[PDB]
């Protein structure tokens, strides 16, 4: 049984350019639990990234929250990069402040 | 507080 | 209000070298309060909520003993399951278990549960009567006969209706300031023009607790489902949750649409419109 991860990328607080905040990548609905998740700034991997303790839903699928401190700006692009056994190539989901 | 789960499948 | 205590356990075999990865988490409602990770340094059950920190050394000794013992039960299980299913020693497999109890608004027992999975599929589960077992297949049927002979359901029933409920009530009292507090969603609507003819309205619910919530769109006072999008409730990362619902509408007709928000923190539902 292999289930591909759903991905949401978003900020903890309402986003305003120039004000510190937290960048979240929430992955869910996946199986098995081994997964690679990185947060990106302008294509490059952010090094100080933490995550929640593995848990799961009613249907046994797993979920995890990856997060780091960040400051939104007009110039910088943020994204979440996910690899999993169900994916042939890493998926890149760009952060959209309206979602 | 947890229960004890000592019996295997 | 109405409440629950749940424990979640995951073990993942590592065929290349060493023992399985083991991660356990405990919750009261939507608040994590304890954790164990076999990869962590402490090798102890650790606190994750201020109100549990008051528990003394015999608590942490006992919980650590039980959680480490549970990890070894899963280690044995993974070997046995590989044999039941005639699988090779070369692949990685998963065992999962969840158990807990619900109480009513009067803090009395409502129901209990104990469910087990192998490789992400139902394997064996305790029925709502807390006396019988649901076995998914013939391997689980073998396990059922073993658990019957070992008086497993009797013990679980006693725990779920007793210890489980008693300690949940204890935690609810000790952590009253947060556990018995409801955080109503902070709500607002945004507008995103798509073209000369169409726009997206998005209804936001933020910083709420507990996680349970309903967002619905209406058009001229009737539920609308066409051209809507509803995202999964997601953690903010500070103990609270977020969710949104959106609808595509003809530009200039925005006033026809209303967003309706239901949450335990709200005495009556909220209605929003652009």
């Amino acid at each position: 049984i292999q289930r591909t991860p759903k991905i949401q990328v978003y900020s903890r607080h309402p986003a305003e350019n120039g004000k510190s905040n937290f960048l979240n990548c929430y992955v869910s609905g996946f199986h098995p639990s081994d997964i690679e998740v990185d947060l990106l700034k302008n294509g490059e991997r952010i090094e100080k990234v933490e995550h929640s303790d593995l848990s799961f839903s009613k249907d046994w699928s797993f979920y995890l929250l990856y997060y780091t401190e960040f400051t939104p700006t007009e110039k910088d692009e943020y994204a979440c990069r996910v690899n999993h056994v169900t994916l042939s190539q890493p998926k890149i989901v760009k952060w959209d402040r309206d979602m | 507080r947890q229960a004890s789960l000592s019996i295997s499948v | 209000g109405s409440h629950s205590m749940r424990y979640f356990f995951t073990s993942v075999s590592r065929p290349g070298r060493g023992e399985p990865r083991f991660i356990a988490v405990g919750y009261v409602d939507d608040t994590q309060f304890v954790r164990f990770d076999s990869d962590a340094a402490s090798q102890r059950m650790e606190p994750r909520a201020p109100w549990i920190e008051q528990e003394g050394p015999e608590y942490w000794d006992g919980e650590t003993r039980k959680v480490k013992a549970h990890s070894q039960t899963h280690r044995v299980d993974l070997g046995t399951l590989r044999g039941y299913y005639n699988q090779s020693e070369a692949g990685s497999h998963t065992v999962q278990r969840m158990y807990g109890c619900d109480v009513g608004s009067d803090w009395r027992f409502l129901r209990g549960y104990h469910q087990y999975a192998y490789d992400g599929k139902d394997y064996i589960a305790l029925k709502e009567d807390l006396r019988s077992w649901t076995a998914a297949d013939m391997a689980a049927q073998t396990t059922k006969h073993k658990w019957e002979a070992a008086h497993v359901a009797e013990q679980l029933r006693a725990y779920l209706e007793g210890t489980c409920v008693e300690w949940l009530r204890r935690y609810l009292e000790n952590g009253k300031e947060t556990l018995q507090r409801t955080d109503a969603p902070k709500t607002h609507m945004t507008h995103h023009a798509v073209s000369d003819h169409e726009a997206t309205l998005r209804c936001w619910a933020l910083s709420f607790y507990p996680a349970e919530i309903t967002l619905t769109w209406q058009r001229d006072g009737e539920d609308q489902t066409q051209d809507t999008e509803l995202v999964e409730t997601r953690p903010a990362g500070d103990g609270t949750f977020q969710k949104w619902a959106a609808v595509v509408v003809p530009s200039g007709q925005e006033q026809r649409y209303t967003c309706h928000v239901q949450h335990e923190g709200l005495p009556k539902p909220l209605t929003l419109r652009w």
